[PDB]
């Protein structure tokens, strides 16, 4: 298994997807006209995971671009690494949901879907092996929102024996003032809960009280937190992209990280926001997390590390086992060596050392009862339906994925509370 | 004749089988072109190197072995490493996409897709022997193709050849260097199913070797390389019997009655002397007393387990290098009387030794020194029962709240394959305890 | 020794049939994990087409 096709919907996903391929292009060695660049051959070894090989040596990102709006197409484009994307690879509309889940879902969104699902499939006919699908994308948008879900079910149905694999960032008021993303965001997980295998939770409300609290930034910009994102992204996707032993492709991460299929909702933490100890600790600090939840406010089901850099692995290990027992009691005892750890010897740009942590913990029920709060806000008022009504929805679909994000929420509390 | 075919089954089998192979051409004087010029008959011979290597008209002795993992990347390495021409490309056979860590994915989705190809070239092995004894696979209980494809395998290779001897290098899952949370599951289920159809399986606990490199080697950080190339030593020790000859050489097989006194308690308890570093071997080598102490010394085991808390059923020693009888007689006469070795009341207590005088061998660029005497016990204690305890425990833990078991039962698996497996497991704990209370 | 002939061809009978109904139970077991989760996926698009539908009434 090597390749992965990679997806951007919607304004977010576009935007995080394009500093992930800058990202990532500068690991490899990659500048913006597909030419490699480096000098060490570990940079080329599994470059097929995310990049074909074009005619004259040359590095085509495996990405397909889709908004309903055609501002992205532009800004893609006209960014650094914005040639690199094919031209084909570009499927817009030129009239968005405006932040109508429906819309993106049933409507435009549908009428939209075909021409992207045409672009997956030759990108995934011309795979020697293909591995699985990746989504950037927003919940409390329209787009990103409504037709991201819509194409993973769509693609479901095509490769059901495929990871699905989804980026998704969450709502929040400390960044966006639209009322109807409480809306989106709970119809977004009705569906991911159903028809995703990963997800991680990109919590817009987490990377801005980092922006503001942890690196001092009075008014961020959606760069400073997509400077988070891209971060992590990288970090997530080390193990797929260097030969490593640990959850090399999303198939083996998903057998390790998701011990029941609803519950694979993830917490990414990076750190620095220095030695192996200090790495370690900060990793699991609450702070350094991108999913506005404690962690010692529920327990682990399952952790993924990831350390990068020249370092002793001796030291890491005996750091990984330190603040396992030293906090054993936020660690299920029911699934024994749930902690699994990797090192890449190339770090992220700008570092020496760098740690990534991938966390399945019962505490994410923080971010979505956050959610569900702000929804049934809104949902016993019957507020601002006639925007999602008027598109030939019906209440069912509103009650129904109310329904099932408490349900997701009660079986993380569940799990939380089992003993041997 | 006897040839004997070796079997090499997902990540762990290959990296070890490639340890092995190595370690067996510098035993033998087998350059990695194949050639051996002290082999003076060209072409085949019956030589007891014959029993692993075939010979070709050309010169070239080519390994008796298969190479299958369900993913390329690990045995393209022996494909272009530094003995890529030992091995003829129709023995390294690669899928495309692994079990990941998957049983049923080993088992069945992916397995069913390469096994009749893998029957067919092993196939092909055996028709070059004469007198065919038996299988030796090397395989993880942990990975998805060392557990679910080699049970498959193992089940086929009984159809195949019927109770032609099939013996197991199986690789005991340790957290320090373990990939896959679902480690007890395969473990379980894999042991449950090949079960019936293995004679003799020889479990290797990674932590017991993790420890003896970084307690006896001076390794920090132990890697695959520095495991591997212990285990081969190990693995050469016992197979030394079949690839050597000599007055005193005991074969393996005379071992092996000895060993399984019932078709189920075929598990025995490796322990290997000495490990010891060129710096510490340097102006010191060990006696033939001091190697056949360190043999009860538990720290010297290859699976972590007391055998100072259960009975022993059979002891084997398997000496290498400058050793003679009266020297290990006087050897066992002082353990007998200063170590405890209690046996079962039904079995003799005699220790069986055998002798090849072939002196052991070192890998150039590895860490443990070459010796002129080398020593590797084999021995069927109650004890090892302590590893199945450890893993059944650990699957009893994740079973209870049916953790990842969709990822099987997604795959085909029913959940009474899982019960069974454990079943079975509980029953063979219940064996090992029968055999060791005194009879009436 | 036709006793023991017995034995090991009904050993070689007995495991060549246990696993044809492994292999066979366990594409049942697949398959019908896969129909479930199709069938429950156009379900979601009878629901689409209800509710695009749905707009013009
Ligand atoms: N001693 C030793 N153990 C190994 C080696 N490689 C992997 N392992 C162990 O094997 C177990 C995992 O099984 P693998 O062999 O890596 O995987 P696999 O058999 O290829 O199965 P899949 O990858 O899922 O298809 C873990 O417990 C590892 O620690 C090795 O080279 N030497
Ligand atoms: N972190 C981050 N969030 C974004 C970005 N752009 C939009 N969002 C979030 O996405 C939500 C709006 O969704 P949008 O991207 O407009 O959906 P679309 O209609 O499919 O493009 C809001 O809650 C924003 O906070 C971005 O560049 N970075
Ligand atoms: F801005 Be999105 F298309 F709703
Ligand atoms: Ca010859
Ligand atoms: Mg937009
Ligand atoms: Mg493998």
């Amino acid at each position: 298994m090597r390749e992965i096709v990679h997806i951007q919907a919607g304004q977010c996903g576009n935007q995080i997807g394009a500093k992930f391929w800058e990202v990532i292009s500068d690991e490899h060695g990659i500048d913006p006209t597909g030419s490699y660049h480096g000098d060490s051959d570990l940079q080329l070894e599994r470059i097929n995971v995310y990049y074909n090989e074009a005619t004259g040596n040359k590095y085509v990102p495996r990405a397909i671009l889709v908004d309903l709006e055609p501002g992205t197409m532009d800004s893609v484009r006209s960014g650094p690494f914005g040639q690199i994307f094919r031209p084909d690879n570009f499927v817009f509309g030129q009239s968005g949901a405006g932040n109508n889940w429906a819309k993106g879902h049933y409507t435009e969104g549908a009428e939209l879907v075909d021409s992207v699902l045409d672009v997956v499939r030759k990108e995934s006919e011309s795979c020697d092996c293909l591995q699985g699908f990746q989504l950037t994308h927003s919940l409390g948008g329209g787009t990103g929102s409504g037709m991201g879900t819509l194409l993973i079910s769509k693609i479901r149905e095509e490769y059901p024996d495929r990871i699905m694999n989804t980026f998704s960032v969450m709502p929040s008021p400390k960044v966006s003032d639209t009322v109807v993303e409480p809306y989106n965001a709970t119809l977004s997980v009705h569906q991911l809960v159903e028809n995703t295998d990963e997800t991680y939770c990109i919590d817009n409300e987490a990377l801005y009280d980092i922006c503001f609290r942890t690196l001092k930034l009075t008014t961020p910009t959606y760069g400073d937190l997509n400077h988070l994102v891209s971060a992590t992204m990288s970090g997530v996707t080390t193990c797929l992209r260097f030969p490593g032993q640990l959850n090399a492709d999303l198939r083996k991460l998903a057998v390790n990280m998701v011990p029941f299929p609803r519950l694979h909702f993830f917490m990414p933490g990076f750190a620095p926001l220095l030695t192996v100890p200090e790495l370690t600790q900060q990793m699991f600090d609450s702070k350094n997390m991108m999913a506005a939840c404690d962690p010692r406010h529920g327990r682990y089901l399952t952790v993924a590390a990831i350390f990068r850099g020249r370092m002793s692995m001796k030291e890491v290990d005996e750091q990984m086992l330190n603040v396992q027992n030293k906090n054993s009691s936020y660690f299920v005892e029911w699934i024994p060596n749930n902690v699994k750890t990797a090192v890449c010897d190339i770090p992220p740009r700008g570092l020496k050392m760098s740690a990534t942590f991938i966390g399945n913990s019962t505490a994410i029920q923080e971010l979505f009862k956050r959610i569900s709060e702000q929804f049934t806000a809104m949902f016993r008022r019957k507020a601002f339906l006639h925007w999602y009504t008027g598109e030939g929805m019906d209440e069912m679909e509103f009650t129904e994925a109310e329904s099932n994000m408490n349900d997701l929420v009660s079986e993380y509390q569940q799990y939380q509370d089992a003993t041997a | 004749m006897r040839e004997c075919i070796s079997i090499h089954v997902g990540q762990a089998g290959v990296q070890i089988g490639n340890a092995c192979w190595e370690l067996y051409c510098l035993e033998h004087g087998i350059q990695p072109d194949g050639q051996m010029p002290s082999d003076k008959t060209i072409g085949g011979g019956d030589d007891s190197f014959n029993t692993f290597f075939s010979e070709t008209g050309a010169g070239k002795h080519v390994p008796r072995a298969v190479f299958v993992d369900l993913e390329p990347t690990v045995i393209d390495e022996v494909r272009t490493g530094t003995y890529r021409q030992l091995f003829h490309p129709e023995q390294l056979i690669t899928g495309k996409e692994d079990a990941a860590n998957n049983y049923a994915r080993g088992h069945y989705t992916i397995g069913k897709e390469i096994i009749d190809l893998v029957l067919d070239r092993i196939r092909k092995l055996a028709d070059q022997c004469t007198g065919l004894q038996g299988f030796l696979v090397f395989h993880s209980f942990g990975g998805g193709t060392g557990s679910g494809f080699t049970s498959l395998l193992m089940e086929r290779l009984s159809v195949d050849y019927g109770k032609k001897s099939k013996l197991e290098f199986s690789i005991y899952p340790a957290p320090q260097v373990s990939t896959a949370v679902v480690e007890p599951y395969n473990s379980i289920l894999t042991t449950h199913t090949t079960l019936e159809h293995s004679d003799c399986a020889f479990m290797v606990d990674n932590e017991a070797i993790y420890d003896i490199c970084r307690r006896n080697l001076d390794i920090e950080r132990p890697t695959y390389t520095n495991l591997n190339r212990l285990i081969s030593q190990i693995v050469s020790s016992i197979t030394a019997s079949l690839r050597f000859d000599g007055a005193l050489n005991v074969d393996l097989t005379e071992f092996q009655t000895n060993l399984v006194p019932y078709p189920r308690i075929h598990f025995p308890l490796a322990t290997y002397a000495p490990v010891i570093s060129a710096e510490k071997a340097y102006h010191e080598q060990l006696s033939v007393a001091e190697i056949t102490n360190a043999c009860f010394e538990p720290a010297n085991q290859m699976v972590k387990c007391d055998p100072r808390h259960g009975k022993y059923m059979a002891c084997c020693l398997l000496y290498r290098g400058d050793v003679v009888p009266k020297d290990v007689n006087a050897a066992i006469a002082t353990i007998k009387t200063k170590r405890s070795i209690q046996f079962v009341d039904w079995c003799p207590t005699g220790f069986k030794v055998g002798i090849n005088y072939q002196p052991p061998t070192v890998v150039p660029g590895g860490d443990l020194a070459k010796v002129q005497r080398a020593v590797c016990m084999l021995s069927n204690t109650t004890a090892i029962a302590e590893a199945w305890a450890r893993l059944d425990h650990k699957f009893d833990l994740m079973y209870a709240k049916r953790a990842f078991v969709h990822w099987y039962v997604g795959e085909g698996m029913e959940e009474g394959e899982f019960s069974e497996a454990r079943e079975d497991m509980a029953a063979l704990e219940k064996d090992y305890e029968e055999v060791g209370v005194d009879s009436v | 020794i036709q006793k023991a002939i017995e034995e090991n061809n009904n050993f070689i009978k007995m495991a060549k049939e246990k696993l044809a109904q492994k292999m066979e139970s366990n594409k049942e077991n697949r398959e019908a994990h896969l129909a479930a989760m199709l069938e429950r996926l156009q379900e979601k698009d009878k629901h689409a087409e209800e509710v695009r539908k749905n707009k013009e009434l």
